[PDB]
């Protein structure tokens, strides 16, 4: 109950105009929870671009064990034909529990927590299919019908931990297979930071290669700067007044911490995220109160949407950046703060 | 890591760095409950050097440019020894803590402090 | 200095009238944008003739 | 999660308990340094009191304004066992009493914790000094004392008092309020006129009483810090004892679970 | 007099800014009425067709 | 517990209560060793409201009457939101902490404080 | 646990002491020989008594090394001797 499904469903909703096909695999969930996710996809206009594969809690452990592979096969159809797809496995920890049941009933000898010996290979065989294939692979698969195009399958597996314990056998295996992880923290979620992403523990192994030019430049070093701010805020909590270098880092980290907060079912485009990142890293938030950062961002976006619509449309074409766009954003933010 | 295999200057620098970081590990928990001001004049100075040493261990790699954004730095054995001896002897006590974070050799740390 | 203070007060007074007019003008421009976006949302919500 | 995290918490709290135990003896040592400084300043004040008594009795020709009808001392640092709170609690009783009488009040502040209190409730401070060493010097008090003396000569103050803690014993600090301004067969060879001498000695007397109040409050502070660090050392011991019981439970459960998995795996093979 | 004139300039800016916030909040309040009345009409027509 | 289901007023009151109780839970170890007097002026005010919220959550039930003797209380959603919103806003900062324990609606905390 | 119970004594080496420059790393506070003084020559048996006492005093007073200026002279004497023996 800390937003794991909310993060993956919002990521599927954002692809309705991206040209990426979606697959949602529900393993061991109750049928009314599955029906509510489908209603939310339909209300947000994302259902026409999504395949929903269901293996609910009352279904045979064999169907729950096979569902991720069936959904993967439906996603691979697009990858092999020079198209892009996205797949969500809402609970690989429930697939592992279904596999453990079958294996114990077949009388195969148990391991580290009664789990089968090959529980690592269960997930590694599934997750290594999510990949990007070369133009030569697509050209060979389609017998020359598709040329000069790469194909891909992106995966968003979900795992549940017990009281934050990552030392469990299944969580240990999956963290060691993926190209990165997003850790959600219950203490941050209770403290009102609702996307609840722990920036210190979370990491992406592809980094800047997976970003557009504008976001790559405006976000360089933010993750490690927040990781150092969390430590600084705890170290300087009870000490007497420190130097300008310490006050500058602390006051900036507090503003980026309040900025990273977002609501559910409210995605931002490249231009909206770019304005928000630019106003923070270029120092424009230094005069703004922490309790006003959300109101400042919402008003700035609404103002650029009415008075600078042609600039947002230019940033949203490919996420390009240059001195003309940099100066254009600067002039707009200065005029905003000096008049609204 | 033996004086009979490398040399006494290298070995003393390595053991010197380890001594400073080992003492800091017990003070980290003290500062978090009772604050920095309750430490001795020697402890306050040592903690500042330990936090600087902890940052001067960092270095941007050529294979990590995609993650770090900054360019990669190769540092030599003599350059490494000289940089750590300087922080241990107090030659950089006036530089800010953030100047040693991600900067190859000791010269670049003196330059980062000016930015 | 008294004559100059009355001329300065005459500038500060009218500049405050102009800024207060612009602050309310921008608010009315923002209010108009909110209602037009709400009309487009309510018009798009009409998908129920086919989505249901 | 398990035994590993509990073992780390126990070591962390144990490292903290070792220094609070040492800080108690350091506070006792500094308490003795403050007590010797309290005694060293008494001869000067009693002798100035003996001179003003004769120099006023023998000279009925002049009455100084100080002979006819608040300065607050506080610490600059943490670990005080209710020292400042018991003093402000005692002061508020007399300030409220002055408002039942309908009189206006002027306040003077010594120490950083006193300034923060009045700033959080809107108290009107006329003068303020802070960041003094654990062994203060009388030349720093001259400023704050003069502003309060001038307000008396200007007729703005009817009575002046020094608010500070008194050292009853090493285990008891008493909050108090003491009045400052409103106090046999031969005569002296007064070199300057006796009026000029009385004006200077009364000022030296009031400054000396404020310095004695400040030094005795510092002795009370080290005694309060001793009790606070003794309590912190004892409180940490209870937390360590509870964590050790939780650790032993996790130690026994891990052995029982490992044995259950080994017996379960060998029954299948 | 010039200090009172400066205070009056600041006072009207604070008043205009307070009214600007109220004008935008009334627009947000209005948008929800426009959207929820469209939802109830569209769902009611859907039930009208479903029964038939 | 969603703004689209219960409305923004209920949702923000519930989120406000959880934020205060979470921050109070983080201070438990510091308060246990050093006491409340070492906290900042902001943390002291939050801890005082957290203690009142924690006590106002209590309620005498009509099935629990046999255990103690006290009569049961039924509190409407409107009265529930109004009480916690007032405690979060600071409208009850002057009433004593024991006035919120076992009293049903917020007005009864005002009458209990008279004793 | 089995081998500690079978042997006549134990020499415990510690990682915290080894990283603090104390190279032999022998924790003399928990290490023990049940044979004791019977396994020593007359000269080492006579000199080792004051040294065990000095390290015991150092283990009890170690927290005061950062605040040695506020110690009683009689306690400062034990601490400074304990540091040199250590
Ligand atoms: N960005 C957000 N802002 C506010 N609330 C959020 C946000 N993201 C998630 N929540 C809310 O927090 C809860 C998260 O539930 P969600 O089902 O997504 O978590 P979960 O980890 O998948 O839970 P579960 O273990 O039951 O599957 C929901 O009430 C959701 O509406
Ligand atoms: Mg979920």
């Amino acid at each position: 109950q800390i937003g794991k499904t909310a993060l993956a469903v919002d990521a599927i909703i954002n692809q309705k105009d991206s040209g990426i096909k979606c697959v949602y695999v529900a393993i061991g969930q109750k049928q009314s929870t599955i029906a509510n996710v489908v209603r939310k996809l339909e209300e947000n206009g994302a259902l026409a671009n999504t395949i929903v594969v269901a293996a609910s809690a009352s279904e045979s452990a064999a169907l729950q064990y096979l569902a991720p592979y069936s959904g993967c096969t439906m996603g691979e159809y697009f990858r092999d034909r020079g198209e892009d797809a996205l797949i969500v496995y809402d609970d690989l920890s429930k697939q592992a529990v279904a596999y453990r049941q079958i294996s114990l009933l077949l009388r195969r000898p148990p391991g580290r927590e009664a789990y089968p010996g090959d529980v690592f290979y269960l997930h590694s065989r599934l997750l290594e299919r999510a990949s990007r294939v070369s133009e030569e692979y697509v050209e060979k698969f389609t017998n020359g019908a598709v040329t000069g195009k790469t194909g891909s399958l992106t995966a968003l597996p979900i795992i549940e931990t017990q009281a934050g314990d990552v030392s469990a056998f299944v969580p240990t295996n999956v963290i060691s297979i993926t190209d990165g992880q997003i850790f959600l923290e219950s203490a941050m979620f209770n403290s009102g930071i609702r996307p609840a992403v722990n920036a210190g523990i979370s990491v992406s192994r592809v980094g800047g290669a997976a970003q557009t030019k504008i976001i790559k430049k405006l976000s360089g070093g933010i993750r490690t700067a927040l990781a150092q701010y969390r430590e600084l805020a705890a170290f300087a909590q009870f000490a007497s007044d420190l130097d300008e270098a310490t006050r500058k880092q602390l006051e900036h980290g507090q503003r980026v911490t309040e900025l990273m907060k977002q609501k559910q079912y409210a995605p931002m485009s490249i231009a909206e995220m770019s304005l928000s990142l630019y106003a923070a890293e270029r120092g424009f938030l230094q005069d703004v109160e922490i309790a006003k950062v959300g109101s400042f961002e919402q008003a700035l976006i609404s103002y650029f949407q009415r008075e600078h619509a042609a600039l947002l449309a230019k940033i949203n074409e490919k996420g390009d950046f240059n001195d003309e766009i940099d100066a254009g954003i600067k002039a707009g933010i200065e005029k905003f703060k000096a008049t609204q | 890591l033996d004086p009979l295999v490398i040399g006494q200057d290298h070995y003393d620098t390595a053991r010197g760095v380890q001594y400073v970081l080992q003492r800091y590990k017990e003070l980290k928990d003290i500062i978090a409950i009772l604050g920095m001001d309750e430490l001795s004049e020697a402890d306050k100075l040592l903690v500042a050097r330990a936090r600087k040493i902890q940052r001067f261990l960092s270095q941007p790699f050529f294979v990590a440019e995609v993650f770090t954004g900054s360019p990669g730095k190769y540092v030599s054995l003599k350059d490494t020894i000289a940089g750590f001896k300087g922080i241990l002897n107090g030659d950089y006590d006036h530089l800010p803590e953030q100047a040693f974070y991600m900067v190859g050799g000791i010269e670049e740390a003196v330059e980062k402090a000016k930015k | 200095d008294l004559e100059l203070a009355h001329e300065k007060a005459g500038q500060q007074l009218r500049e405050a009238k102009a800024q207060a007019a612009e602050i309310v003008e921008q608010a009315k421009k923002r209010a108009n944008q909110i209602v037009d976006e709400a009309r487009d949302q309510a018009r798009t919500e009409g998908e129920r003739l086919k989505a249901q | 999660a398990g035994a590993k995290e509990i073992r780390s918490k126990i070591a962390s709290i144990k490292s903290t308990q070792k220094i609070t135990n040492a800080m108690e003896k350091v506070a006792v040592s500094k308490m003795r340094k403050a007590q010797m400084r309290m005694a060293a300043g008494r001869p000067y004040a009693e002798r100035i009191r003996q001179v003003i008594g004769h120099l006023a009795n023998a000279n009925p020709e002049y009455r100084h304004p100080f002979m006819v009808e608040y300065i607050v001392v506080s610490s600059d640092r943490g670990l005080c066992g209710g020292l400042n709170i018991n003093l402000f609690k005692s002061l508020v009783k007399d300030m409220s009493g002055y408002r039942e009488q309908g009189a206006e009040i002027d306040l003077c502040v010594i120490g950083s914790k006193g300034a923060s209190f009045f700033r959080s409730f809107g108290g009107n401070v006329v003068a303020a000094i802070s960041h003094l060493g654990e062994e203060p010097s009388i030349n720093d008090l001259i400023g704050s004392v003069k502003v309060m003396l001038d307000a008396y000569l200007e007729g703005r103050i009817d009575r002046l008092f020094v608010v500070s803690n008194k050292f009853v014993n090493t285990m008891t600090q008493k909050p108090t309020v003491e009045q400052l301004i409103p106090l046999h067969h031969w005569d002296y060879l007064y070199e300057p006129d006796a009026k000029s001498l009385l004006d200077g000695l009364l000022v030296r007397y009031v400054e000396s009483q404020v310095y004695q109040a400040v030094v005795e409050n510092n002795a009370c502070e080290q005694a309060a810090r001793m009790i606070a660090m003794k309590n912190a050392t004892d409180n940490a011991g209870e937390l360590i004892s509870d964590l050790q019981l939780i650790y032993n439970k996790a130690r026994q459960a891990a052995i029982t679970q490992e044995i259950s998995e080994i017996v379960g795996g060998a029954a299948a093979v």
